[PDB]
C-alpha cells in the first residue's frame, strides 16, 4: 500500500500469471505475451520466509508450573494463582494480536515495494525510448520484437541501439 | 507502431482475509494460521516418559495403596492423574496436600529405600480391613502402623542419620482413632503424641480422637506429614502413641518432571507438546487448546485464529 | 506563459507534539489521548449491581452484626466497603480473614438458609451486652451461642447432611472466655473442644482462655471458621464446650462478583468501569486513575498521557 | 518522513486548505486557485480510523482479582501479590509506550506516502507536457485554463491534446 | 564530453551482523550491544547504603547473637547476606522465617528501643553456655530469658501500650526444653503456656518438651515469633512459663530497603545497579547477569546478546 | 531495502567515503572526485540517535521484590514464585527480541530512504540536463567543471544556464 503500485497505479493483479509473483506483459508486432520476473518474485518470497523462520517451529519448553484448575474454593492463594495466569495469557494474546497486525501491514508494504522496484528498474532501463502511461505500462516508441522485449526482461536491452528511432517517434508533431 | 510493456503482479481467485494495523479485513493471496486449535485427542507416549496413574493418584501410589503396588519405584516425566481415580486403603488427609503432590510430581520418582528403624517395645505392621491386599487385611506399603506390645507402648525415641550424599524424603502420619476405646485398644494409653525433628526443623502433632463421617465404614483418620532430611542431618522420631511410622525414605530428585490431570487415552505416537486434551502439534507459535501444557508447546492465547499473510494484497480482475 | 500546478497538504496553526520511534517531540496536525486520567468521583449505580456496605464490612454483614440486618440475603456484583465501617457486636477474629472475605465477595450473595440442628442438652441463643439489637442484649444473627443447661454441657455430636445439588457454606466459631470463672459459668466445665468435620476435611480447635486487651469493654474473643460441604457430604460437629454454632448455611455461587474498598459516593448514573476513585469512561485503552478496577476498564499504566497522532506532520507556513 | 514529501520536497503545508488534507494550487491565465483532493484525503483518514478502531472502545472486562493495597505488614505472600501487580503494570506500560511510538512513526509515514502518491499520479498524467520543479510544483508548458486544470485534478486530462504545444515550448532554444 | 555525477553511500571493511524482521543475518556498518553481560565482580558501596552481614544473617543481627553486636541500630538500603554466615547463640527456629526476614529487610533498620516491662515474680536475664558474649555465658541481646524466682513462676500478665505515632515491632520466643527435668528446673512447673495479644490479634503457643538433634550440643530449641503493635493499641503478654521475653521494640519503617544473598566483595566504587554477581553498568536496557537485582537496573532477559543496528546495510566493494 | 537504493540500484557502498554516510562522486573535464553530503548524513544519524535516546541510559529502579533462588523444597508457594518470575522474564525477553528485529528492519529502511531522497532531489535539480543511468549515476549532457558540480552538491545549480547546451547534446542524432 505504501508505495502505491499494488492496488494503486497497477489496476489489478493477473490470475493468469501462475509461475511468479511479478512479471511483464507485452504487445508488439509479433503478438502479446507474459513472463514472470524471477528475481523480484524471489525477493518477496525470501522476506516472507524470513518471517516464517522466526515464527514456525520455534516453541519454548516448559515443564512443572502452577496449577490452573481447582476443585475447591480456597481464597487468597488461589486468587493469586488465577490472576498470575490470566495476566500472562492476556499479555501473550496481546503480543500475538499485535505481531500479526504489524507483520501483515509490513508484508503488504514489502510486496508493494518489490512491485515498485521492478517498475522503477524497467523505467530507467528504457531511458528516453519509452514513456510511462501511468498504469504500470510503458509505451515503447520503436519496433521492439520478441528478442527486444526479452532483452528488457533480461536486463540486457541497449537503449542506444533504438534511441534515434525512439526520439524521432516521441518528439514528432 | 512500437510496443507496449506492462508491469504487473499475480492474483488468485481464492484470496484470504487478514488483519493489519490500518484495516481489520484486507484480502491477501495466501496466509498461514498461527493458532493451533486442535488435538488428536490422545497423549502420545513418546518422547516423554508417561506414567498413567489409572486408578491411583500420585499420593496413593506414594503411600502404597494396595491397588497401586505396580507403581513402586517408577519414574516419569509426566504423571497423568485420571478423574476416575479413587482411594481404597485407610482414609487419610494431607495438610497442604497440593504441596506434597507438587514436590513429588516435580521430583519425578517413586524410588524408595527401606531403612531399619528400631521399633523395640511396640507391635509393628498393624493392618486394617479398610485396606485389603491380596484378599487379606493390610496397610499402606510404605507405612508401618505401630501398636502396643503386651499392653504397653513405651516412649519411642528413634533416630535415623542421613549419611548419604543425597536428600531423603520421609512420609509419615498420625492416627486419629474414632473413640477413646480404640485409642486405648491400639496404644494402651489415653493420649498419643508425635514429634518428628531434624537439626533444622520440628513437627509436633497431637492426635485428635473423635468420630468423623465414615469413609468406607471408617470414622477414624490418618493425617499424613512429610520431612526432608539433608546429608549430615538426622531424622528423630519421638512418639508415645498414634505414630504411623515411615519404612524408609523416597529419593528426591530435580529435573523436568510434572503431573497433569487428564482423561485422554495414552497413544502409541510421538509428540513433544502435551495438553490435557491430548498432544498437539507444535509447529505454530500459539494455541488455544489449553492453558495447561507440558513440553515444547505453542503459547496459549485467547484468540481462536490469527492469520499471518504470506502473500501480497489480492486484487482480482 | 503556460501554467503552474503545485501539490500540497494542509497545516494547522495549533499542532500537537507526539513521540515517535525516532524523535521524542514531533508536531502533528492532531492527536488523541489514550490515557484516561480522571473520574467523575462517584461510583455509578448502573449497570452493575452495587451494594454499599455503609457501616458494615462484608464479614460483619455475613455474621449478622445487628446494624447489618438490612443486608440479609442480598446479592451484588460489587460490594463496596467504606473506611468508616466498624463492628459493634461481640469482638471476633477470623484466621485467614482475607480468604473468607474474598470467597464470599466472589460468590456475590448473602443468601442464607436456616437448618434445624439438634442442640438437645444445652441452652441456645446466648446473648451479650456487647451486641445490642433493638435495645436488647443480642448476638450475631447467623450464629447460635450455646451454653450449659442445668449446669451440664453434654458432649455434642451433631450431623447435617448436604442432600442438595449445590454446595453449602457454613460459618461457625469458638469462644475464648477471658477467665476460668467465665468458662465454667458458660460451659459448666474447665475446658471446651471443637471438631468440625466432613468426609474430606477436619477442623479441630482448642479454646484459649485468657484476657485480651478489652474491645468495647470485652476481654474475651470469638474466632470464626468456615467449612464448605459438597452434595453427598455431611457436616459433623463435635463439641464439649465453647462452640459458637451455625444456624444454617450460606449458598455459595460462582460468577462475576467482587468487593472494592472505596469512599466514593454512589451516584445515579451509568458506567461500565469502576475504580475506588469513582467510575471512569472506558473509551480509551489505558488509564492512570487506579490499578484497582472492576468491569470493562482501560488498562492501568504508569504514564499520565500518551498521545496518538491522528494527522500528518504539521509544517506551518 | 520516509518518502520525503511532507517536511521534505514540499516546503510547508497550507493552513488555508481547510476542506481536505491534500490538494492542488495552480496559477494560469485566469488566476490562481486551490482545490482539495478528496481521494488522497480519504485514504489517509481511513487508515488512521483503522488504527482508532483497534484502540478505542475495545476494553476488556475483569471482575474479582487480587488485592492491591494492604493495611498490615505480612511478608512473603504480600511481597508476591505486590510483585505480580508491579510486573503486570510495567509490561502494560511498555506495551502502551511502544504502541504509541510505533503507530505515530507509521502515521507520519503513511501520510507522507499519500502526499507522494498524489504527486506521482499527477506527474505521470502530465506525460511530456510539464516538468517537475523540485518543490511539488509542475511547470505546465501550454495554455491551461480553469477547465484544463480541473481536468488534471479530475484525472481526465488528455495529454495528447496539448502535446504539440508543450513540446514546442519545452524544447525551444 | 559532459560529466557524470554518481550518488552513493559509505561502507566499512568491518561490518556487523544483526537480525531483522525478514532476515536473521544481515550485515550493517555498525551496531551497539543492548544486553549487559558482565559485572566487575564487586558490589560498589555507593550510592546505596550497603550493610555487609559478614558472619551474621539479618535475623541473627535482629535477635542479637553476640557476634552481631556491632550491627545494633544500623540502617541499610541493601543488607548483604553471606553464604558463610552461621549462628552461634541458642539454637532457634522461626515459623515463617522468610516473612520475618523480608519485613525486616524491607523496613531497612535495626533501630531498637528498650522498654521497662514489669517482670515482678520471676528471674530475668537467663544465660546459656551455647551463647557466649565476652567469654561469659550470655543470650540474645534483644531477648530476656525469664526463669523461676525462689522456685515459683507466677502467672505473668504484662501490658505495654503503644502511645507513639509509629508502629512497634516486637520479637519474642518460646523455649522448648529437652526434658521434663529441665522444664521444672527452669520454670518450676511441668507445663508452660504463652499468649501474646493485641486488640487486633492473638498468638497462643504451647511449649513442646522433648529432645531435638543436638545443635552445638543443645537438644532444646527456642521458637521465635513477632507481633506488630499500632498506635493506640496495646501489647499484652500472658505466660505461665517458657516465655522468652522482648526487651523493647524495633522501629519499623517503609522505604526502598531490601536484602540480597551474595558473596561478592564490597568495593569502594559507585554503581546504581547491584546484582549478586556484583554491580553492573546500567547504560544498556537489558542484561543477562542475574534475575536478582537492586537499584536502577537493566531488565533481565534470556538472550546473551542483542545487537541494535546503528548504521545502514553494509555493502562492500 | 524497501526503497531499493542501498543494496539495490546503487551497486555497492564506498569504503573510501569516510567523512559522511551519503555523497557524490563525479567525473568531468577537470578530474574525478568525491564529496560527502552533510544534510542526508545528519538526517540518518539524528533518527538513529533518536532510537538510542529511547533505549540507552533509561533504566527503571526496583527495590525489594520476591526471592528468586531457594535452598529448600516447599511446593505450592515456591512453585508460584518461580512461575511468576519465569513468566516475567519470558515476556521481557520477547519484548527485547522483537524490539531489536523491528528497529533493525526500520533502521535499514530509513537509511535506504535517505539515500533515495538525495538521489531524487539531485534528479529533480538537473531537470532536462541529465539522464538517469539506472545505477545512481547521472549522465550530465553539458560541460560541468568543478564549480558546476559544486553548485549541484550545494543545491544552487541553475538548470536554465545549461539547458540549451544539454538539450542539443541529448536530442542529437
Ligand atoms: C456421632 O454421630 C455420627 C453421625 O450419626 C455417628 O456416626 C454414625 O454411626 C452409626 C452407628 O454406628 C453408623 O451406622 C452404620 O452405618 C453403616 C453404613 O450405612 C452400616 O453398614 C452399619 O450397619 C451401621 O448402621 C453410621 O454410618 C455413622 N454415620 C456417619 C455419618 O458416619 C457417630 O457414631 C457418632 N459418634 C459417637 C462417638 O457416637
Ligand atoms: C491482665 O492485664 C490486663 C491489662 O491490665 C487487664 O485488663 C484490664 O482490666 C481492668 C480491670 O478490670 C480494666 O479496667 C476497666 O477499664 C474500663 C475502661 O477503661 C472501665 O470502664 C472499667 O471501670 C474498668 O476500670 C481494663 O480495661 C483492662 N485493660 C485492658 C488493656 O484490657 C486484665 O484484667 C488482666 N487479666 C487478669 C485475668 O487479671
Ligand atoms: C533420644 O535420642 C537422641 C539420639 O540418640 C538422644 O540424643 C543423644 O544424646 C546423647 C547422650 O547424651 C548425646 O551424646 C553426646 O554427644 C556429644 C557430641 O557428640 C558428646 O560431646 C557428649 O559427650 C555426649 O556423648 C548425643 O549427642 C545425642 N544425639 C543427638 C543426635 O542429638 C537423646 O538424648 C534421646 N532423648 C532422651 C530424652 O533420652
Ligand atoms: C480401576 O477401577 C475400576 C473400578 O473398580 C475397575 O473396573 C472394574 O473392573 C472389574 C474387572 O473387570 C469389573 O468386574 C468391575 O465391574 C469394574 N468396575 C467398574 C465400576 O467398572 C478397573 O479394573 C480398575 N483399573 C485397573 C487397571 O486397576
Ligand atoms: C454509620 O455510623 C455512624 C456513626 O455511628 C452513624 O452516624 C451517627 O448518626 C446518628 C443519627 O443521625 C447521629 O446522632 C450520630 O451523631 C452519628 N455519629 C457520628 C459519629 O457521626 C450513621 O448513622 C451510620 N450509618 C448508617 C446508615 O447506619
Ligand atoms: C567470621 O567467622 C570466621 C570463622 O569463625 C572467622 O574466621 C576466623 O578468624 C580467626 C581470627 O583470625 C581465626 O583464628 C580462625 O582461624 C578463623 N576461622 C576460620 C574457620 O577461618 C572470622 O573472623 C569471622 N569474621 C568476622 C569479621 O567476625
Ligand atoms: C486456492 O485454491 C487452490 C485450488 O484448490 C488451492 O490449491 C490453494 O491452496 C488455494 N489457496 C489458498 C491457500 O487459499
Ligand atoms: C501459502 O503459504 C504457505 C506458507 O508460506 C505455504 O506453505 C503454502 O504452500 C502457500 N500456498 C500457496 C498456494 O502458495
Ligand atoms: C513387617 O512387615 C514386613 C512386610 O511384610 C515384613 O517384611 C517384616 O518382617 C515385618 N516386621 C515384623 C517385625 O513383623
Ligand atoms: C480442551 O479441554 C478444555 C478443558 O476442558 C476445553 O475447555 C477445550 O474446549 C478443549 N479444547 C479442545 C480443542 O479440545
Ligand atoms: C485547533 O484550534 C481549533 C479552534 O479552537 C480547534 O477547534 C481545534 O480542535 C484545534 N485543534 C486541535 C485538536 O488541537
Ligand atoms: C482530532 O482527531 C480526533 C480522532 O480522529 C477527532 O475526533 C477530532 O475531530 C480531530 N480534530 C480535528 C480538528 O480534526
Ligand atoms: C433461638 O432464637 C431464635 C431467633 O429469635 C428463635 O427463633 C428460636 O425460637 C430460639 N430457639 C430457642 C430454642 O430458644
Ligand atoms: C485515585 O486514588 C488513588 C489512591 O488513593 C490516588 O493515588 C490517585 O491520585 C487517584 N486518581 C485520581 C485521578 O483521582
Ligand atoms: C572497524 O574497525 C575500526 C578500526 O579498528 C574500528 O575503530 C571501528 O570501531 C570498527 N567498527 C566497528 C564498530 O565494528
Ligand atoms: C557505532 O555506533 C555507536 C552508537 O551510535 C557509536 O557510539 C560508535 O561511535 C559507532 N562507531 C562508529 C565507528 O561510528
Ligand atoms: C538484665 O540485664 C541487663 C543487661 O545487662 C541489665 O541492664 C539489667 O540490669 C538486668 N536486669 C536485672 C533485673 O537483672
Ligand atoms: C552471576 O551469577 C549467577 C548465579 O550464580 C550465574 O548463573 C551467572 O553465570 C553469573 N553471571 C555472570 C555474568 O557472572
Amino acid at each position: 500500500g505504501i508505495f502505491g503500485a499494488i492496488a494503486g497505479f497497477i489496476e489489478n493483479g493477473w490470475e493468469g500469471m501462475v509461475d511468479g509473483w511479478y512479471g511483464f506483459r507485452h504487445q508488439n508486432s509479433e503478438g502479446r505475451g507474459q513472463a514472470a520476473d524471477l528475481k523480484s518474485t524471489q525477493a518477496a518470497i525470501d522476506q516472507i520466509n524470513g518471517k516464517l523462520n522466526r515464527l514456525i517451529g520455534k516453541t519454548n519448553e516448559k515443564f512443572h508450573q502452577i496449577e490452573k484448575e481447582f476443585s475447591e474454593v480456597e481464597g487468597r492463594i488461589q486468587d493469586l494463582e488465577k490472576y498470575v495466569e490470566d495476566t500472562k495469557i492476556d499479555l501473550w494474546s496481546y503480543n500475538a494480536e499485535l505481531l500479526v497486525a504489524l507483520e501483515n501491514q509490513h508484508t503488504i508494504d514489502l510486496t508493494d515495494s518489490e512491485m515498485n522496484k521492478l517498475f522503477e528498474k524497467t523505467k530507467k532501463q528504457l531511458r528516453e525510448n519509452a514513456e510511462d502511461m501511468g498504469n504500470g505500462c510503458f509505451k515503447i516508441y520503436h519496433k521492439c520484437d520478441n528478442a527486444c522485449i526479452g532483452s528488457i526482461r533480461n536486463g540486457t536491452y541497449d537503449h542506444d541501439v533504438y534511441r534515434d528511432e525512439a526520439l524521432n517517434n516521441r518528439f514528432q508533431i | 507502431p512500437g510496443a507496449t510493456l506492462c508491469l504487473g503482479h499475480h492474483a488468485v481467485p481464492n484470496g484470504t482475509i487478514v488483519k493489519t494495523i490500518t484495516n481489520d479485513q484486507i484480502e491477501v493471496t495466501n496466509a498461514t494460521e498461527l493458532v493451533q486449535n486442535s488435538s488428536i485427542g490422545e497423549i502420545c507416549d513418546s518422547p516423554h516418559q508417561i506414567l498413567d496413574g489409572e486408578n491411583c493418584t500420585l499420593i496413593d501410589a506414594l503411600l502404597g495403596d494396595p491397588q497401586c503396588d505396580g507403581f513402586q519405584n517408577k519414574k516419569w516425566d509426566l504423571f497423568v492423574e485420571r478423574s476416575k481415580a479413587y482411594s481404597n486403603c485407610y482414609p487419610y488427609d494431607v495438610p497442604d496436600y497440593a504441596s506434597l503432590r507438587s514436590l513429588v510430581a516435580s521430583s519425578g520418582t517413586l524410588e524408595f529405600n527401606n531403612e531399619s528403624f528400631n521399633w523395640t517395645g511396640v507391635t509393628q505392621n498393624g493392618t486394617s480391613s479398610a485396606c485389603i491386599r491380596r484378599s487379606n487385611n493390610s496397610f499402606f506399603s510404605r507405612l508401618n502402623w505401630l501398636t502396643h506390645l503386651n499392653f504397653k507402648y513405651p516412649a519411642l525415641n528413634v533416630t535415623m542419620p542421613n549419611n548419604e550424599q543425597f536428600d531423603k524424603l520421609y512420609i509419615w502420619g498420625v492416627h486419629h482413632p474414632g473413640t477413646d476405646k480404640d485409642q486405648i485398644f491400639l496404644y494402651a494409653q489415653s493420649s498419643g503424641r508425635i514429634t518428628v525433628s531434624t537439626k533444622r526443623s520440628q513437627q509436633a502433632v497431637i492426635p485428635n480422637i473423635g468420630s468423623r463421617p465414615r469413609i468406607r465404614n471408617i470414622p477414624s483418620r490418618i493425617s499424613i506429614y512429610w520431612t526432608i532430611v539433608k546429608p549430615g542431618d538426622i531424622l528423630l522420631i519421638n512418639s508415645t502413641g498414634n505414630l504411623i511410622a515411615p519404612r524408609g525414605y523416597f529419593k528426591i530428585r530435580s529435573g523436568k518432571s510434572s503431573i497433569m490431570r487428564s482423561d485422554a487415552p495414552i497413544g502409541k505416537c510421538n509428540s513433544e507438546c502435551i495438553t490435557p486434551n491430548g498432544s498437539i502439534p507444535n509447529d505454530k507459535p500459539f494455541q488455544n487448546v489449553n492453558r495447561i501444557t507440558y513440553g515444547a508447546c505453542p503459547r496459549y492465547v485467547k484468540q481462536s485464529t490469527l492469520k499471518l499473510a504470506t502473500g501480497m494484497r489480492n486484487v482480482p480482475e
